[PDB]
């Protein structure tokens, strides 16, 4: 019957200019709720909810993927991996409701994008087309990575995904963005300093702290700094791993090089398994808000 | 502006890279006691940008409002990752706080 195949296409009558209003509503809302989750911002739970919608994505059979807009469901969204990701999707809420042509896959993309456009980050280059998909459509279960692993796990975890050593290193240095929530994940704390600006401190923070391995209130293990971060098993796998390590000094000496691979990195996430025709338009750029002056 | 309220800004904001107590650690950036009326780049023991010491400005209530809108902005080339506070309110509890709890 032949291998399924997800054909971009744009929302009908819509166009660069269309979708920049729709950044513009989630920057804004961004900007102006600056109390959520004690002043840390909506900004790292859309990257996560973006990675996580897209994460699902199975290469060998083009199942799961950012395409159908699964996330709307209720088997993926109550995903015990997924915990916490409502605040996200409760977010886009409103927006959604003011652009109701927008596909909720090309939504919860775009959050991502706009989320990291907006903390500073570089600018990820962005396509629309996804394309909802019946309830039927959405992907089981247990397609999400665990913390509690190696860095062999993560190296295997990401073939999936189709991505490489330096793609998997670039597109975790996100882990310098927000927190861990015990009730959420069974971890608790920062990860790094700056909680809602897009840096490459997360492998500085690996290099150049002090950490320990110890039991959480879940009786997890984490890694802590005396600074007071925390880190992941899966994180801190990074500099466990040879191959892993040089692409982590070489990100934690260039910020420049981390934020080319990450937005390339993190495009080729939302936009796996998409087949974009030829009369799709060129990806866009969207123009943050300080460039239109606020 | 409210005190306390800008208590709560800098600690959820702030305090994760600045102590204000007198004689307090430096940290990811620099001990803020005596920020103001005290030279940019001046804190004894830090390592900043030279960005920011050639700003060269005495740090007080306006400079520090317009600083913390947006920090890059005011200080290109700084090291200090940090968004900025867009709400004029939040400037002012945040720099009332500051004022006495780093005297
Ligand atoms: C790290 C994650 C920081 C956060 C959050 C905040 N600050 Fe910061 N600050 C930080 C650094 C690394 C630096 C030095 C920058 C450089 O280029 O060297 C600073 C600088 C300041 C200063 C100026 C100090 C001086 O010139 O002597 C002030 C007054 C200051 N920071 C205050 C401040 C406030 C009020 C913050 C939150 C509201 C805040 N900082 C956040 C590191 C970080
Ligand atoms: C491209 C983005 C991205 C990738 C890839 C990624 N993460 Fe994260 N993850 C995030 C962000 C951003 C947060 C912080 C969310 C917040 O603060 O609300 C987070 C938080 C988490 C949390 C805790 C969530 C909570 O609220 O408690 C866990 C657990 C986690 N990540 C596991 C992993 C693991 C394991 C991997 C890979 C092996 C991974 N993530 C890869 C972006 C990412």
């Amino acid at each position: 019957t032949t291998p399924l195949v997800h054909v971009a296409s744009v929302e009908k009558g819509r166009s660069y200019e269309d979708f920049q209003k729709v950044y513009n509503a989630i920057a804004l809302k961004l900007r102006e709720d600056d109390e959520y989750d004690n002043y840390i911002g909506y900004g790292p739970v859309l990257v996560r909810l973006a990675w996580h919608i897209s994460g699902t994505w199975d290469k060998h059979d083009n199942t799961g993927g950012s395409y159908g807009g699964t996330y709307r469901f209720k088997k993926e969204f109550n995903d015990p991996s997924n915990a916490g990701l409502q605040n996200g999707f409760k977010f886009l809420e409103p927006i959604h409701k003011e652009f109701p042509w927008i596909s909720s896959g090309d939504l919860f993309s775009l959050g991502g994008v706009t989320a990291v456009q907006e903390m500073q980050g570089p600018k990820i280059p962005w396509r629309c087309g996804r394309v909802d998909t019946p309830e039927d459509t959405t992907p089981d279960n247990g397609r999400l990575p665990d913390a509690d692993k190696d860095a062999g796990y993560v190296r295997t975890f990401f073939q999936r995904l189709n991505m490489n050593d330096r793609e998997v290193v670039a597109l975790m240095g996100a882990h310098a963005l927000g927190k861990t929530h015990l009730k959420n994940s069974g971890y608790e704390g920062p990860f790094g300093a700056a909680n809602n600006v897009f840096t490459n401190e997360f492998y500085l923070n690996l290099l150049n702290e002090d950490w320990k391995l110890e039991k959480n209130d879940a009786n997890n293990e984490q890694w802590d700094s005396k600074s007071g971060y925390m880190m992941l098993p899966t994180d801190y796998s990074l500099i466990q791993d040879p191959k892993y390590l040089s692409i982590v000094k070489e990100y934690a000496n260039d910020q420049d090089k981390f934020f080319k691979d990450f937005s390339k990195a993190f495009e080729k996430l939302l936009e796996n398994g998409i087949t974009f025709p030829k009369d799709a338009p060129s990806p866009f750029i969207f123009k943050t808000l300080e460039e239109q002056g606020l | 502006g409210s005190a306390k309220k800008g208590a709560t800004l800098f600690k959820t904001r702030c305090l994760q890279c600045h102590t204000v107590e007198k004689g307090g650690p430096h940290k990811v950036g620099p001990n803020l006691h005596g920020i103001f009326g005290r030279h940019s780049g001046q804190a004894e023991g830090y390592s900043y940008t030279d960005a920011n010491i050639k700003k060269n400005v005495l740090w007080d209530e306006n400079n520090m409002s317009e600083y913390l809108t947006n920090p890059k902005k005011y200080i290109p080339g700084t090291k200090m990752a940090f968004g900025g506070l867009k709400k004029e309110k939040d400037r002012n509890d945040l720099i009332t706080y500051l004022k006495k709890a780093c005297e």
